[PDB]
């Protein structure tokens, strides 16, 4: 509901945030290999 | 008396373009946009670059500089968003560019899709407040299209606009009233002005006045007396050299306001002080007025250094000061100063209505 779905662009930009944060996790992590 | 302030140019990109329209910071004070043109000769350098310049800082450079590939048609500010800037394209495409990324193009692209524009959008306009906006373009060809600054890939709400009879509305510089109750008038081509709504079946185009025959170029609408008119009256300019005062009942209302010696090429009147409307000319003319103290003479008027064709002019938001474009790449910033806006100033409502009543 467009209505509704206005008001929250602050608080999901910050669940982006963390989100990109942890993706960033997930390649620095995975760029380390198997292996090692 | 006009006070001239300082002056924002610089030829790194404002070499023989035409200056296209301007906004002031809808959300910052005094730092305005100024869409340009391109400029043929010089094809190497990019069609439409947007210029901005902060004069609350006082320095000369353009503060941020921004280009699509097309003829930037039409630029203003973005809604709520202290680090966009939106933007009208020659070819249809609609643009938002970026200040914070430091990307000398825009980041989100409208498509040339049949769902978006393929014609030049000469005025795109956000609405609203921060739920209660939206992005409306109104592009040459008869379209509007309500897009959020997220998504853009696709029109949010988009629907043509044209009259009983099934003929395009050629619009030009719409406008929405105080308070977006979705009845924005309508520049056309030439004549035909129009009031259009929003929501509901009946949404699009209201009815057709004419009281000019000059192909239009703007319109503009305003704000309270110090909460004493309703003020709904709208003026636009023409190609006739003439302005007509309009109604939202009447159909060839109000004298037409006309400067002679000059093609009229914009109107914006602040909503501080009721009425204060600036039109523009093909010669190098600020001539400016008030309907409360003059009748049909510019009041506190200037003419420009030179003869340039003023192409657009904006009233600085909630102050005095006056944004002024040219057809050559030159942006010039006056001031009234003394034209302060006057205490209980209902002179003006008493006035057009006397004249309203032959």
């Amino acid at each position: 509901r467009p209505h509704i779905r206005g008001a929250i662009r602050e608080y999901q930009t910050q669940l982006i945030q963390r989100v990109k944060d942890d993706i960033e996790s997930l390649h620095d992590k995975f760029k380390v290999q198997y292996p090692q | 008396k006009l006070s001239l302030n300082r002056q924002f140019f610089d030829e790194r990109w404002s070499k023989h373009r035409v200056v296209s329209c301007l906004d002031w910071s809808s959300q910052y004070p005094e730092l305005l946009v100024a869409s340009y043109n391109n400029n043929e000769d010089a094809p190497h350098e990019p069609d439409g670059v947007a210029l901005v310049w902060n004069m609350k800082y006082k320095k000369t450079t353009p503060e941020y500089v921004f280009h699509c590939q097309s003829a930037v048609m039409s630029a203003t500010f973005a809604k709520f968003h202290p680090n966009l800037v939106v933007g009208g394209t020659y070819s249809g495409q609609i643009v938002l560019w970026d200040n914070r990324s430091n990307k000398r193009t825009p980041v989100q692209r409208t498509p040339l899709s049949a769902a978006a524009h393929t014609h030049p959008v000469y005025c795109v306009n956000v609405v609203g407040t921060q739920n209660a906006h939206n992005l409306i373009s109104i592009s040459t060809d008869g379209k509007i299209c309500s897009w959020s600054l997220d998504m853009l890939s696709h029109p949010q709400d988009s629907m043509e606009l044209v009259h009983k009879q099934s003929k395009a509305v050629a619009v030009t510089s719409m406008s929405f009233p105080v308070g977006d109750v979705n009845n924005f008038v309508v520049g056309s081509e030439e004549g035909s002005v129009y009031t259009a709504c929003r929501h509901g079946s009946k949404a699009g185009i209201s009815e057709m006045f004419e009281g000019h025959q000059g192909p239009i170029t703007g319109i503009h609408c305003h704000a309270a007396v110090g909460a004493v008119d309703f003020s709904h009256l709208f003026v636009t300019s023409s190609f006739d050299w003439t302005v007509k005062l309009w109604s939202t009942k009447n159909n060839k209302p109000l004298y037409s306001f006309e400067d002679n010696a000059g093609y009229v090429y914009d109107v914006m009147w602040s909503p501080t002080h009721p009425a204060l409307f600036a039109c523009v000319d093909g010669m190098g003319r600020l001539d400016l007025w008030n309907l409360n103290n003059d009748t049909e003479v510019p009041t506190a008027s200037i003419s420009v250094e030179g003869n340039p064709a003023l192409n657009r002019v904006r009233w600085t938001h909630s102050g005095r000061e006056i944004a002024v474009g040219d057809s050559e790449g030159q942006i010039v910033i006056y001031d009234v100063g003394e034209q302060i806006a006057v205490p209980r100033n209902d002179e003006w409502a008493r006035f057009g209505r006397t004249l309203a009543e032959i």
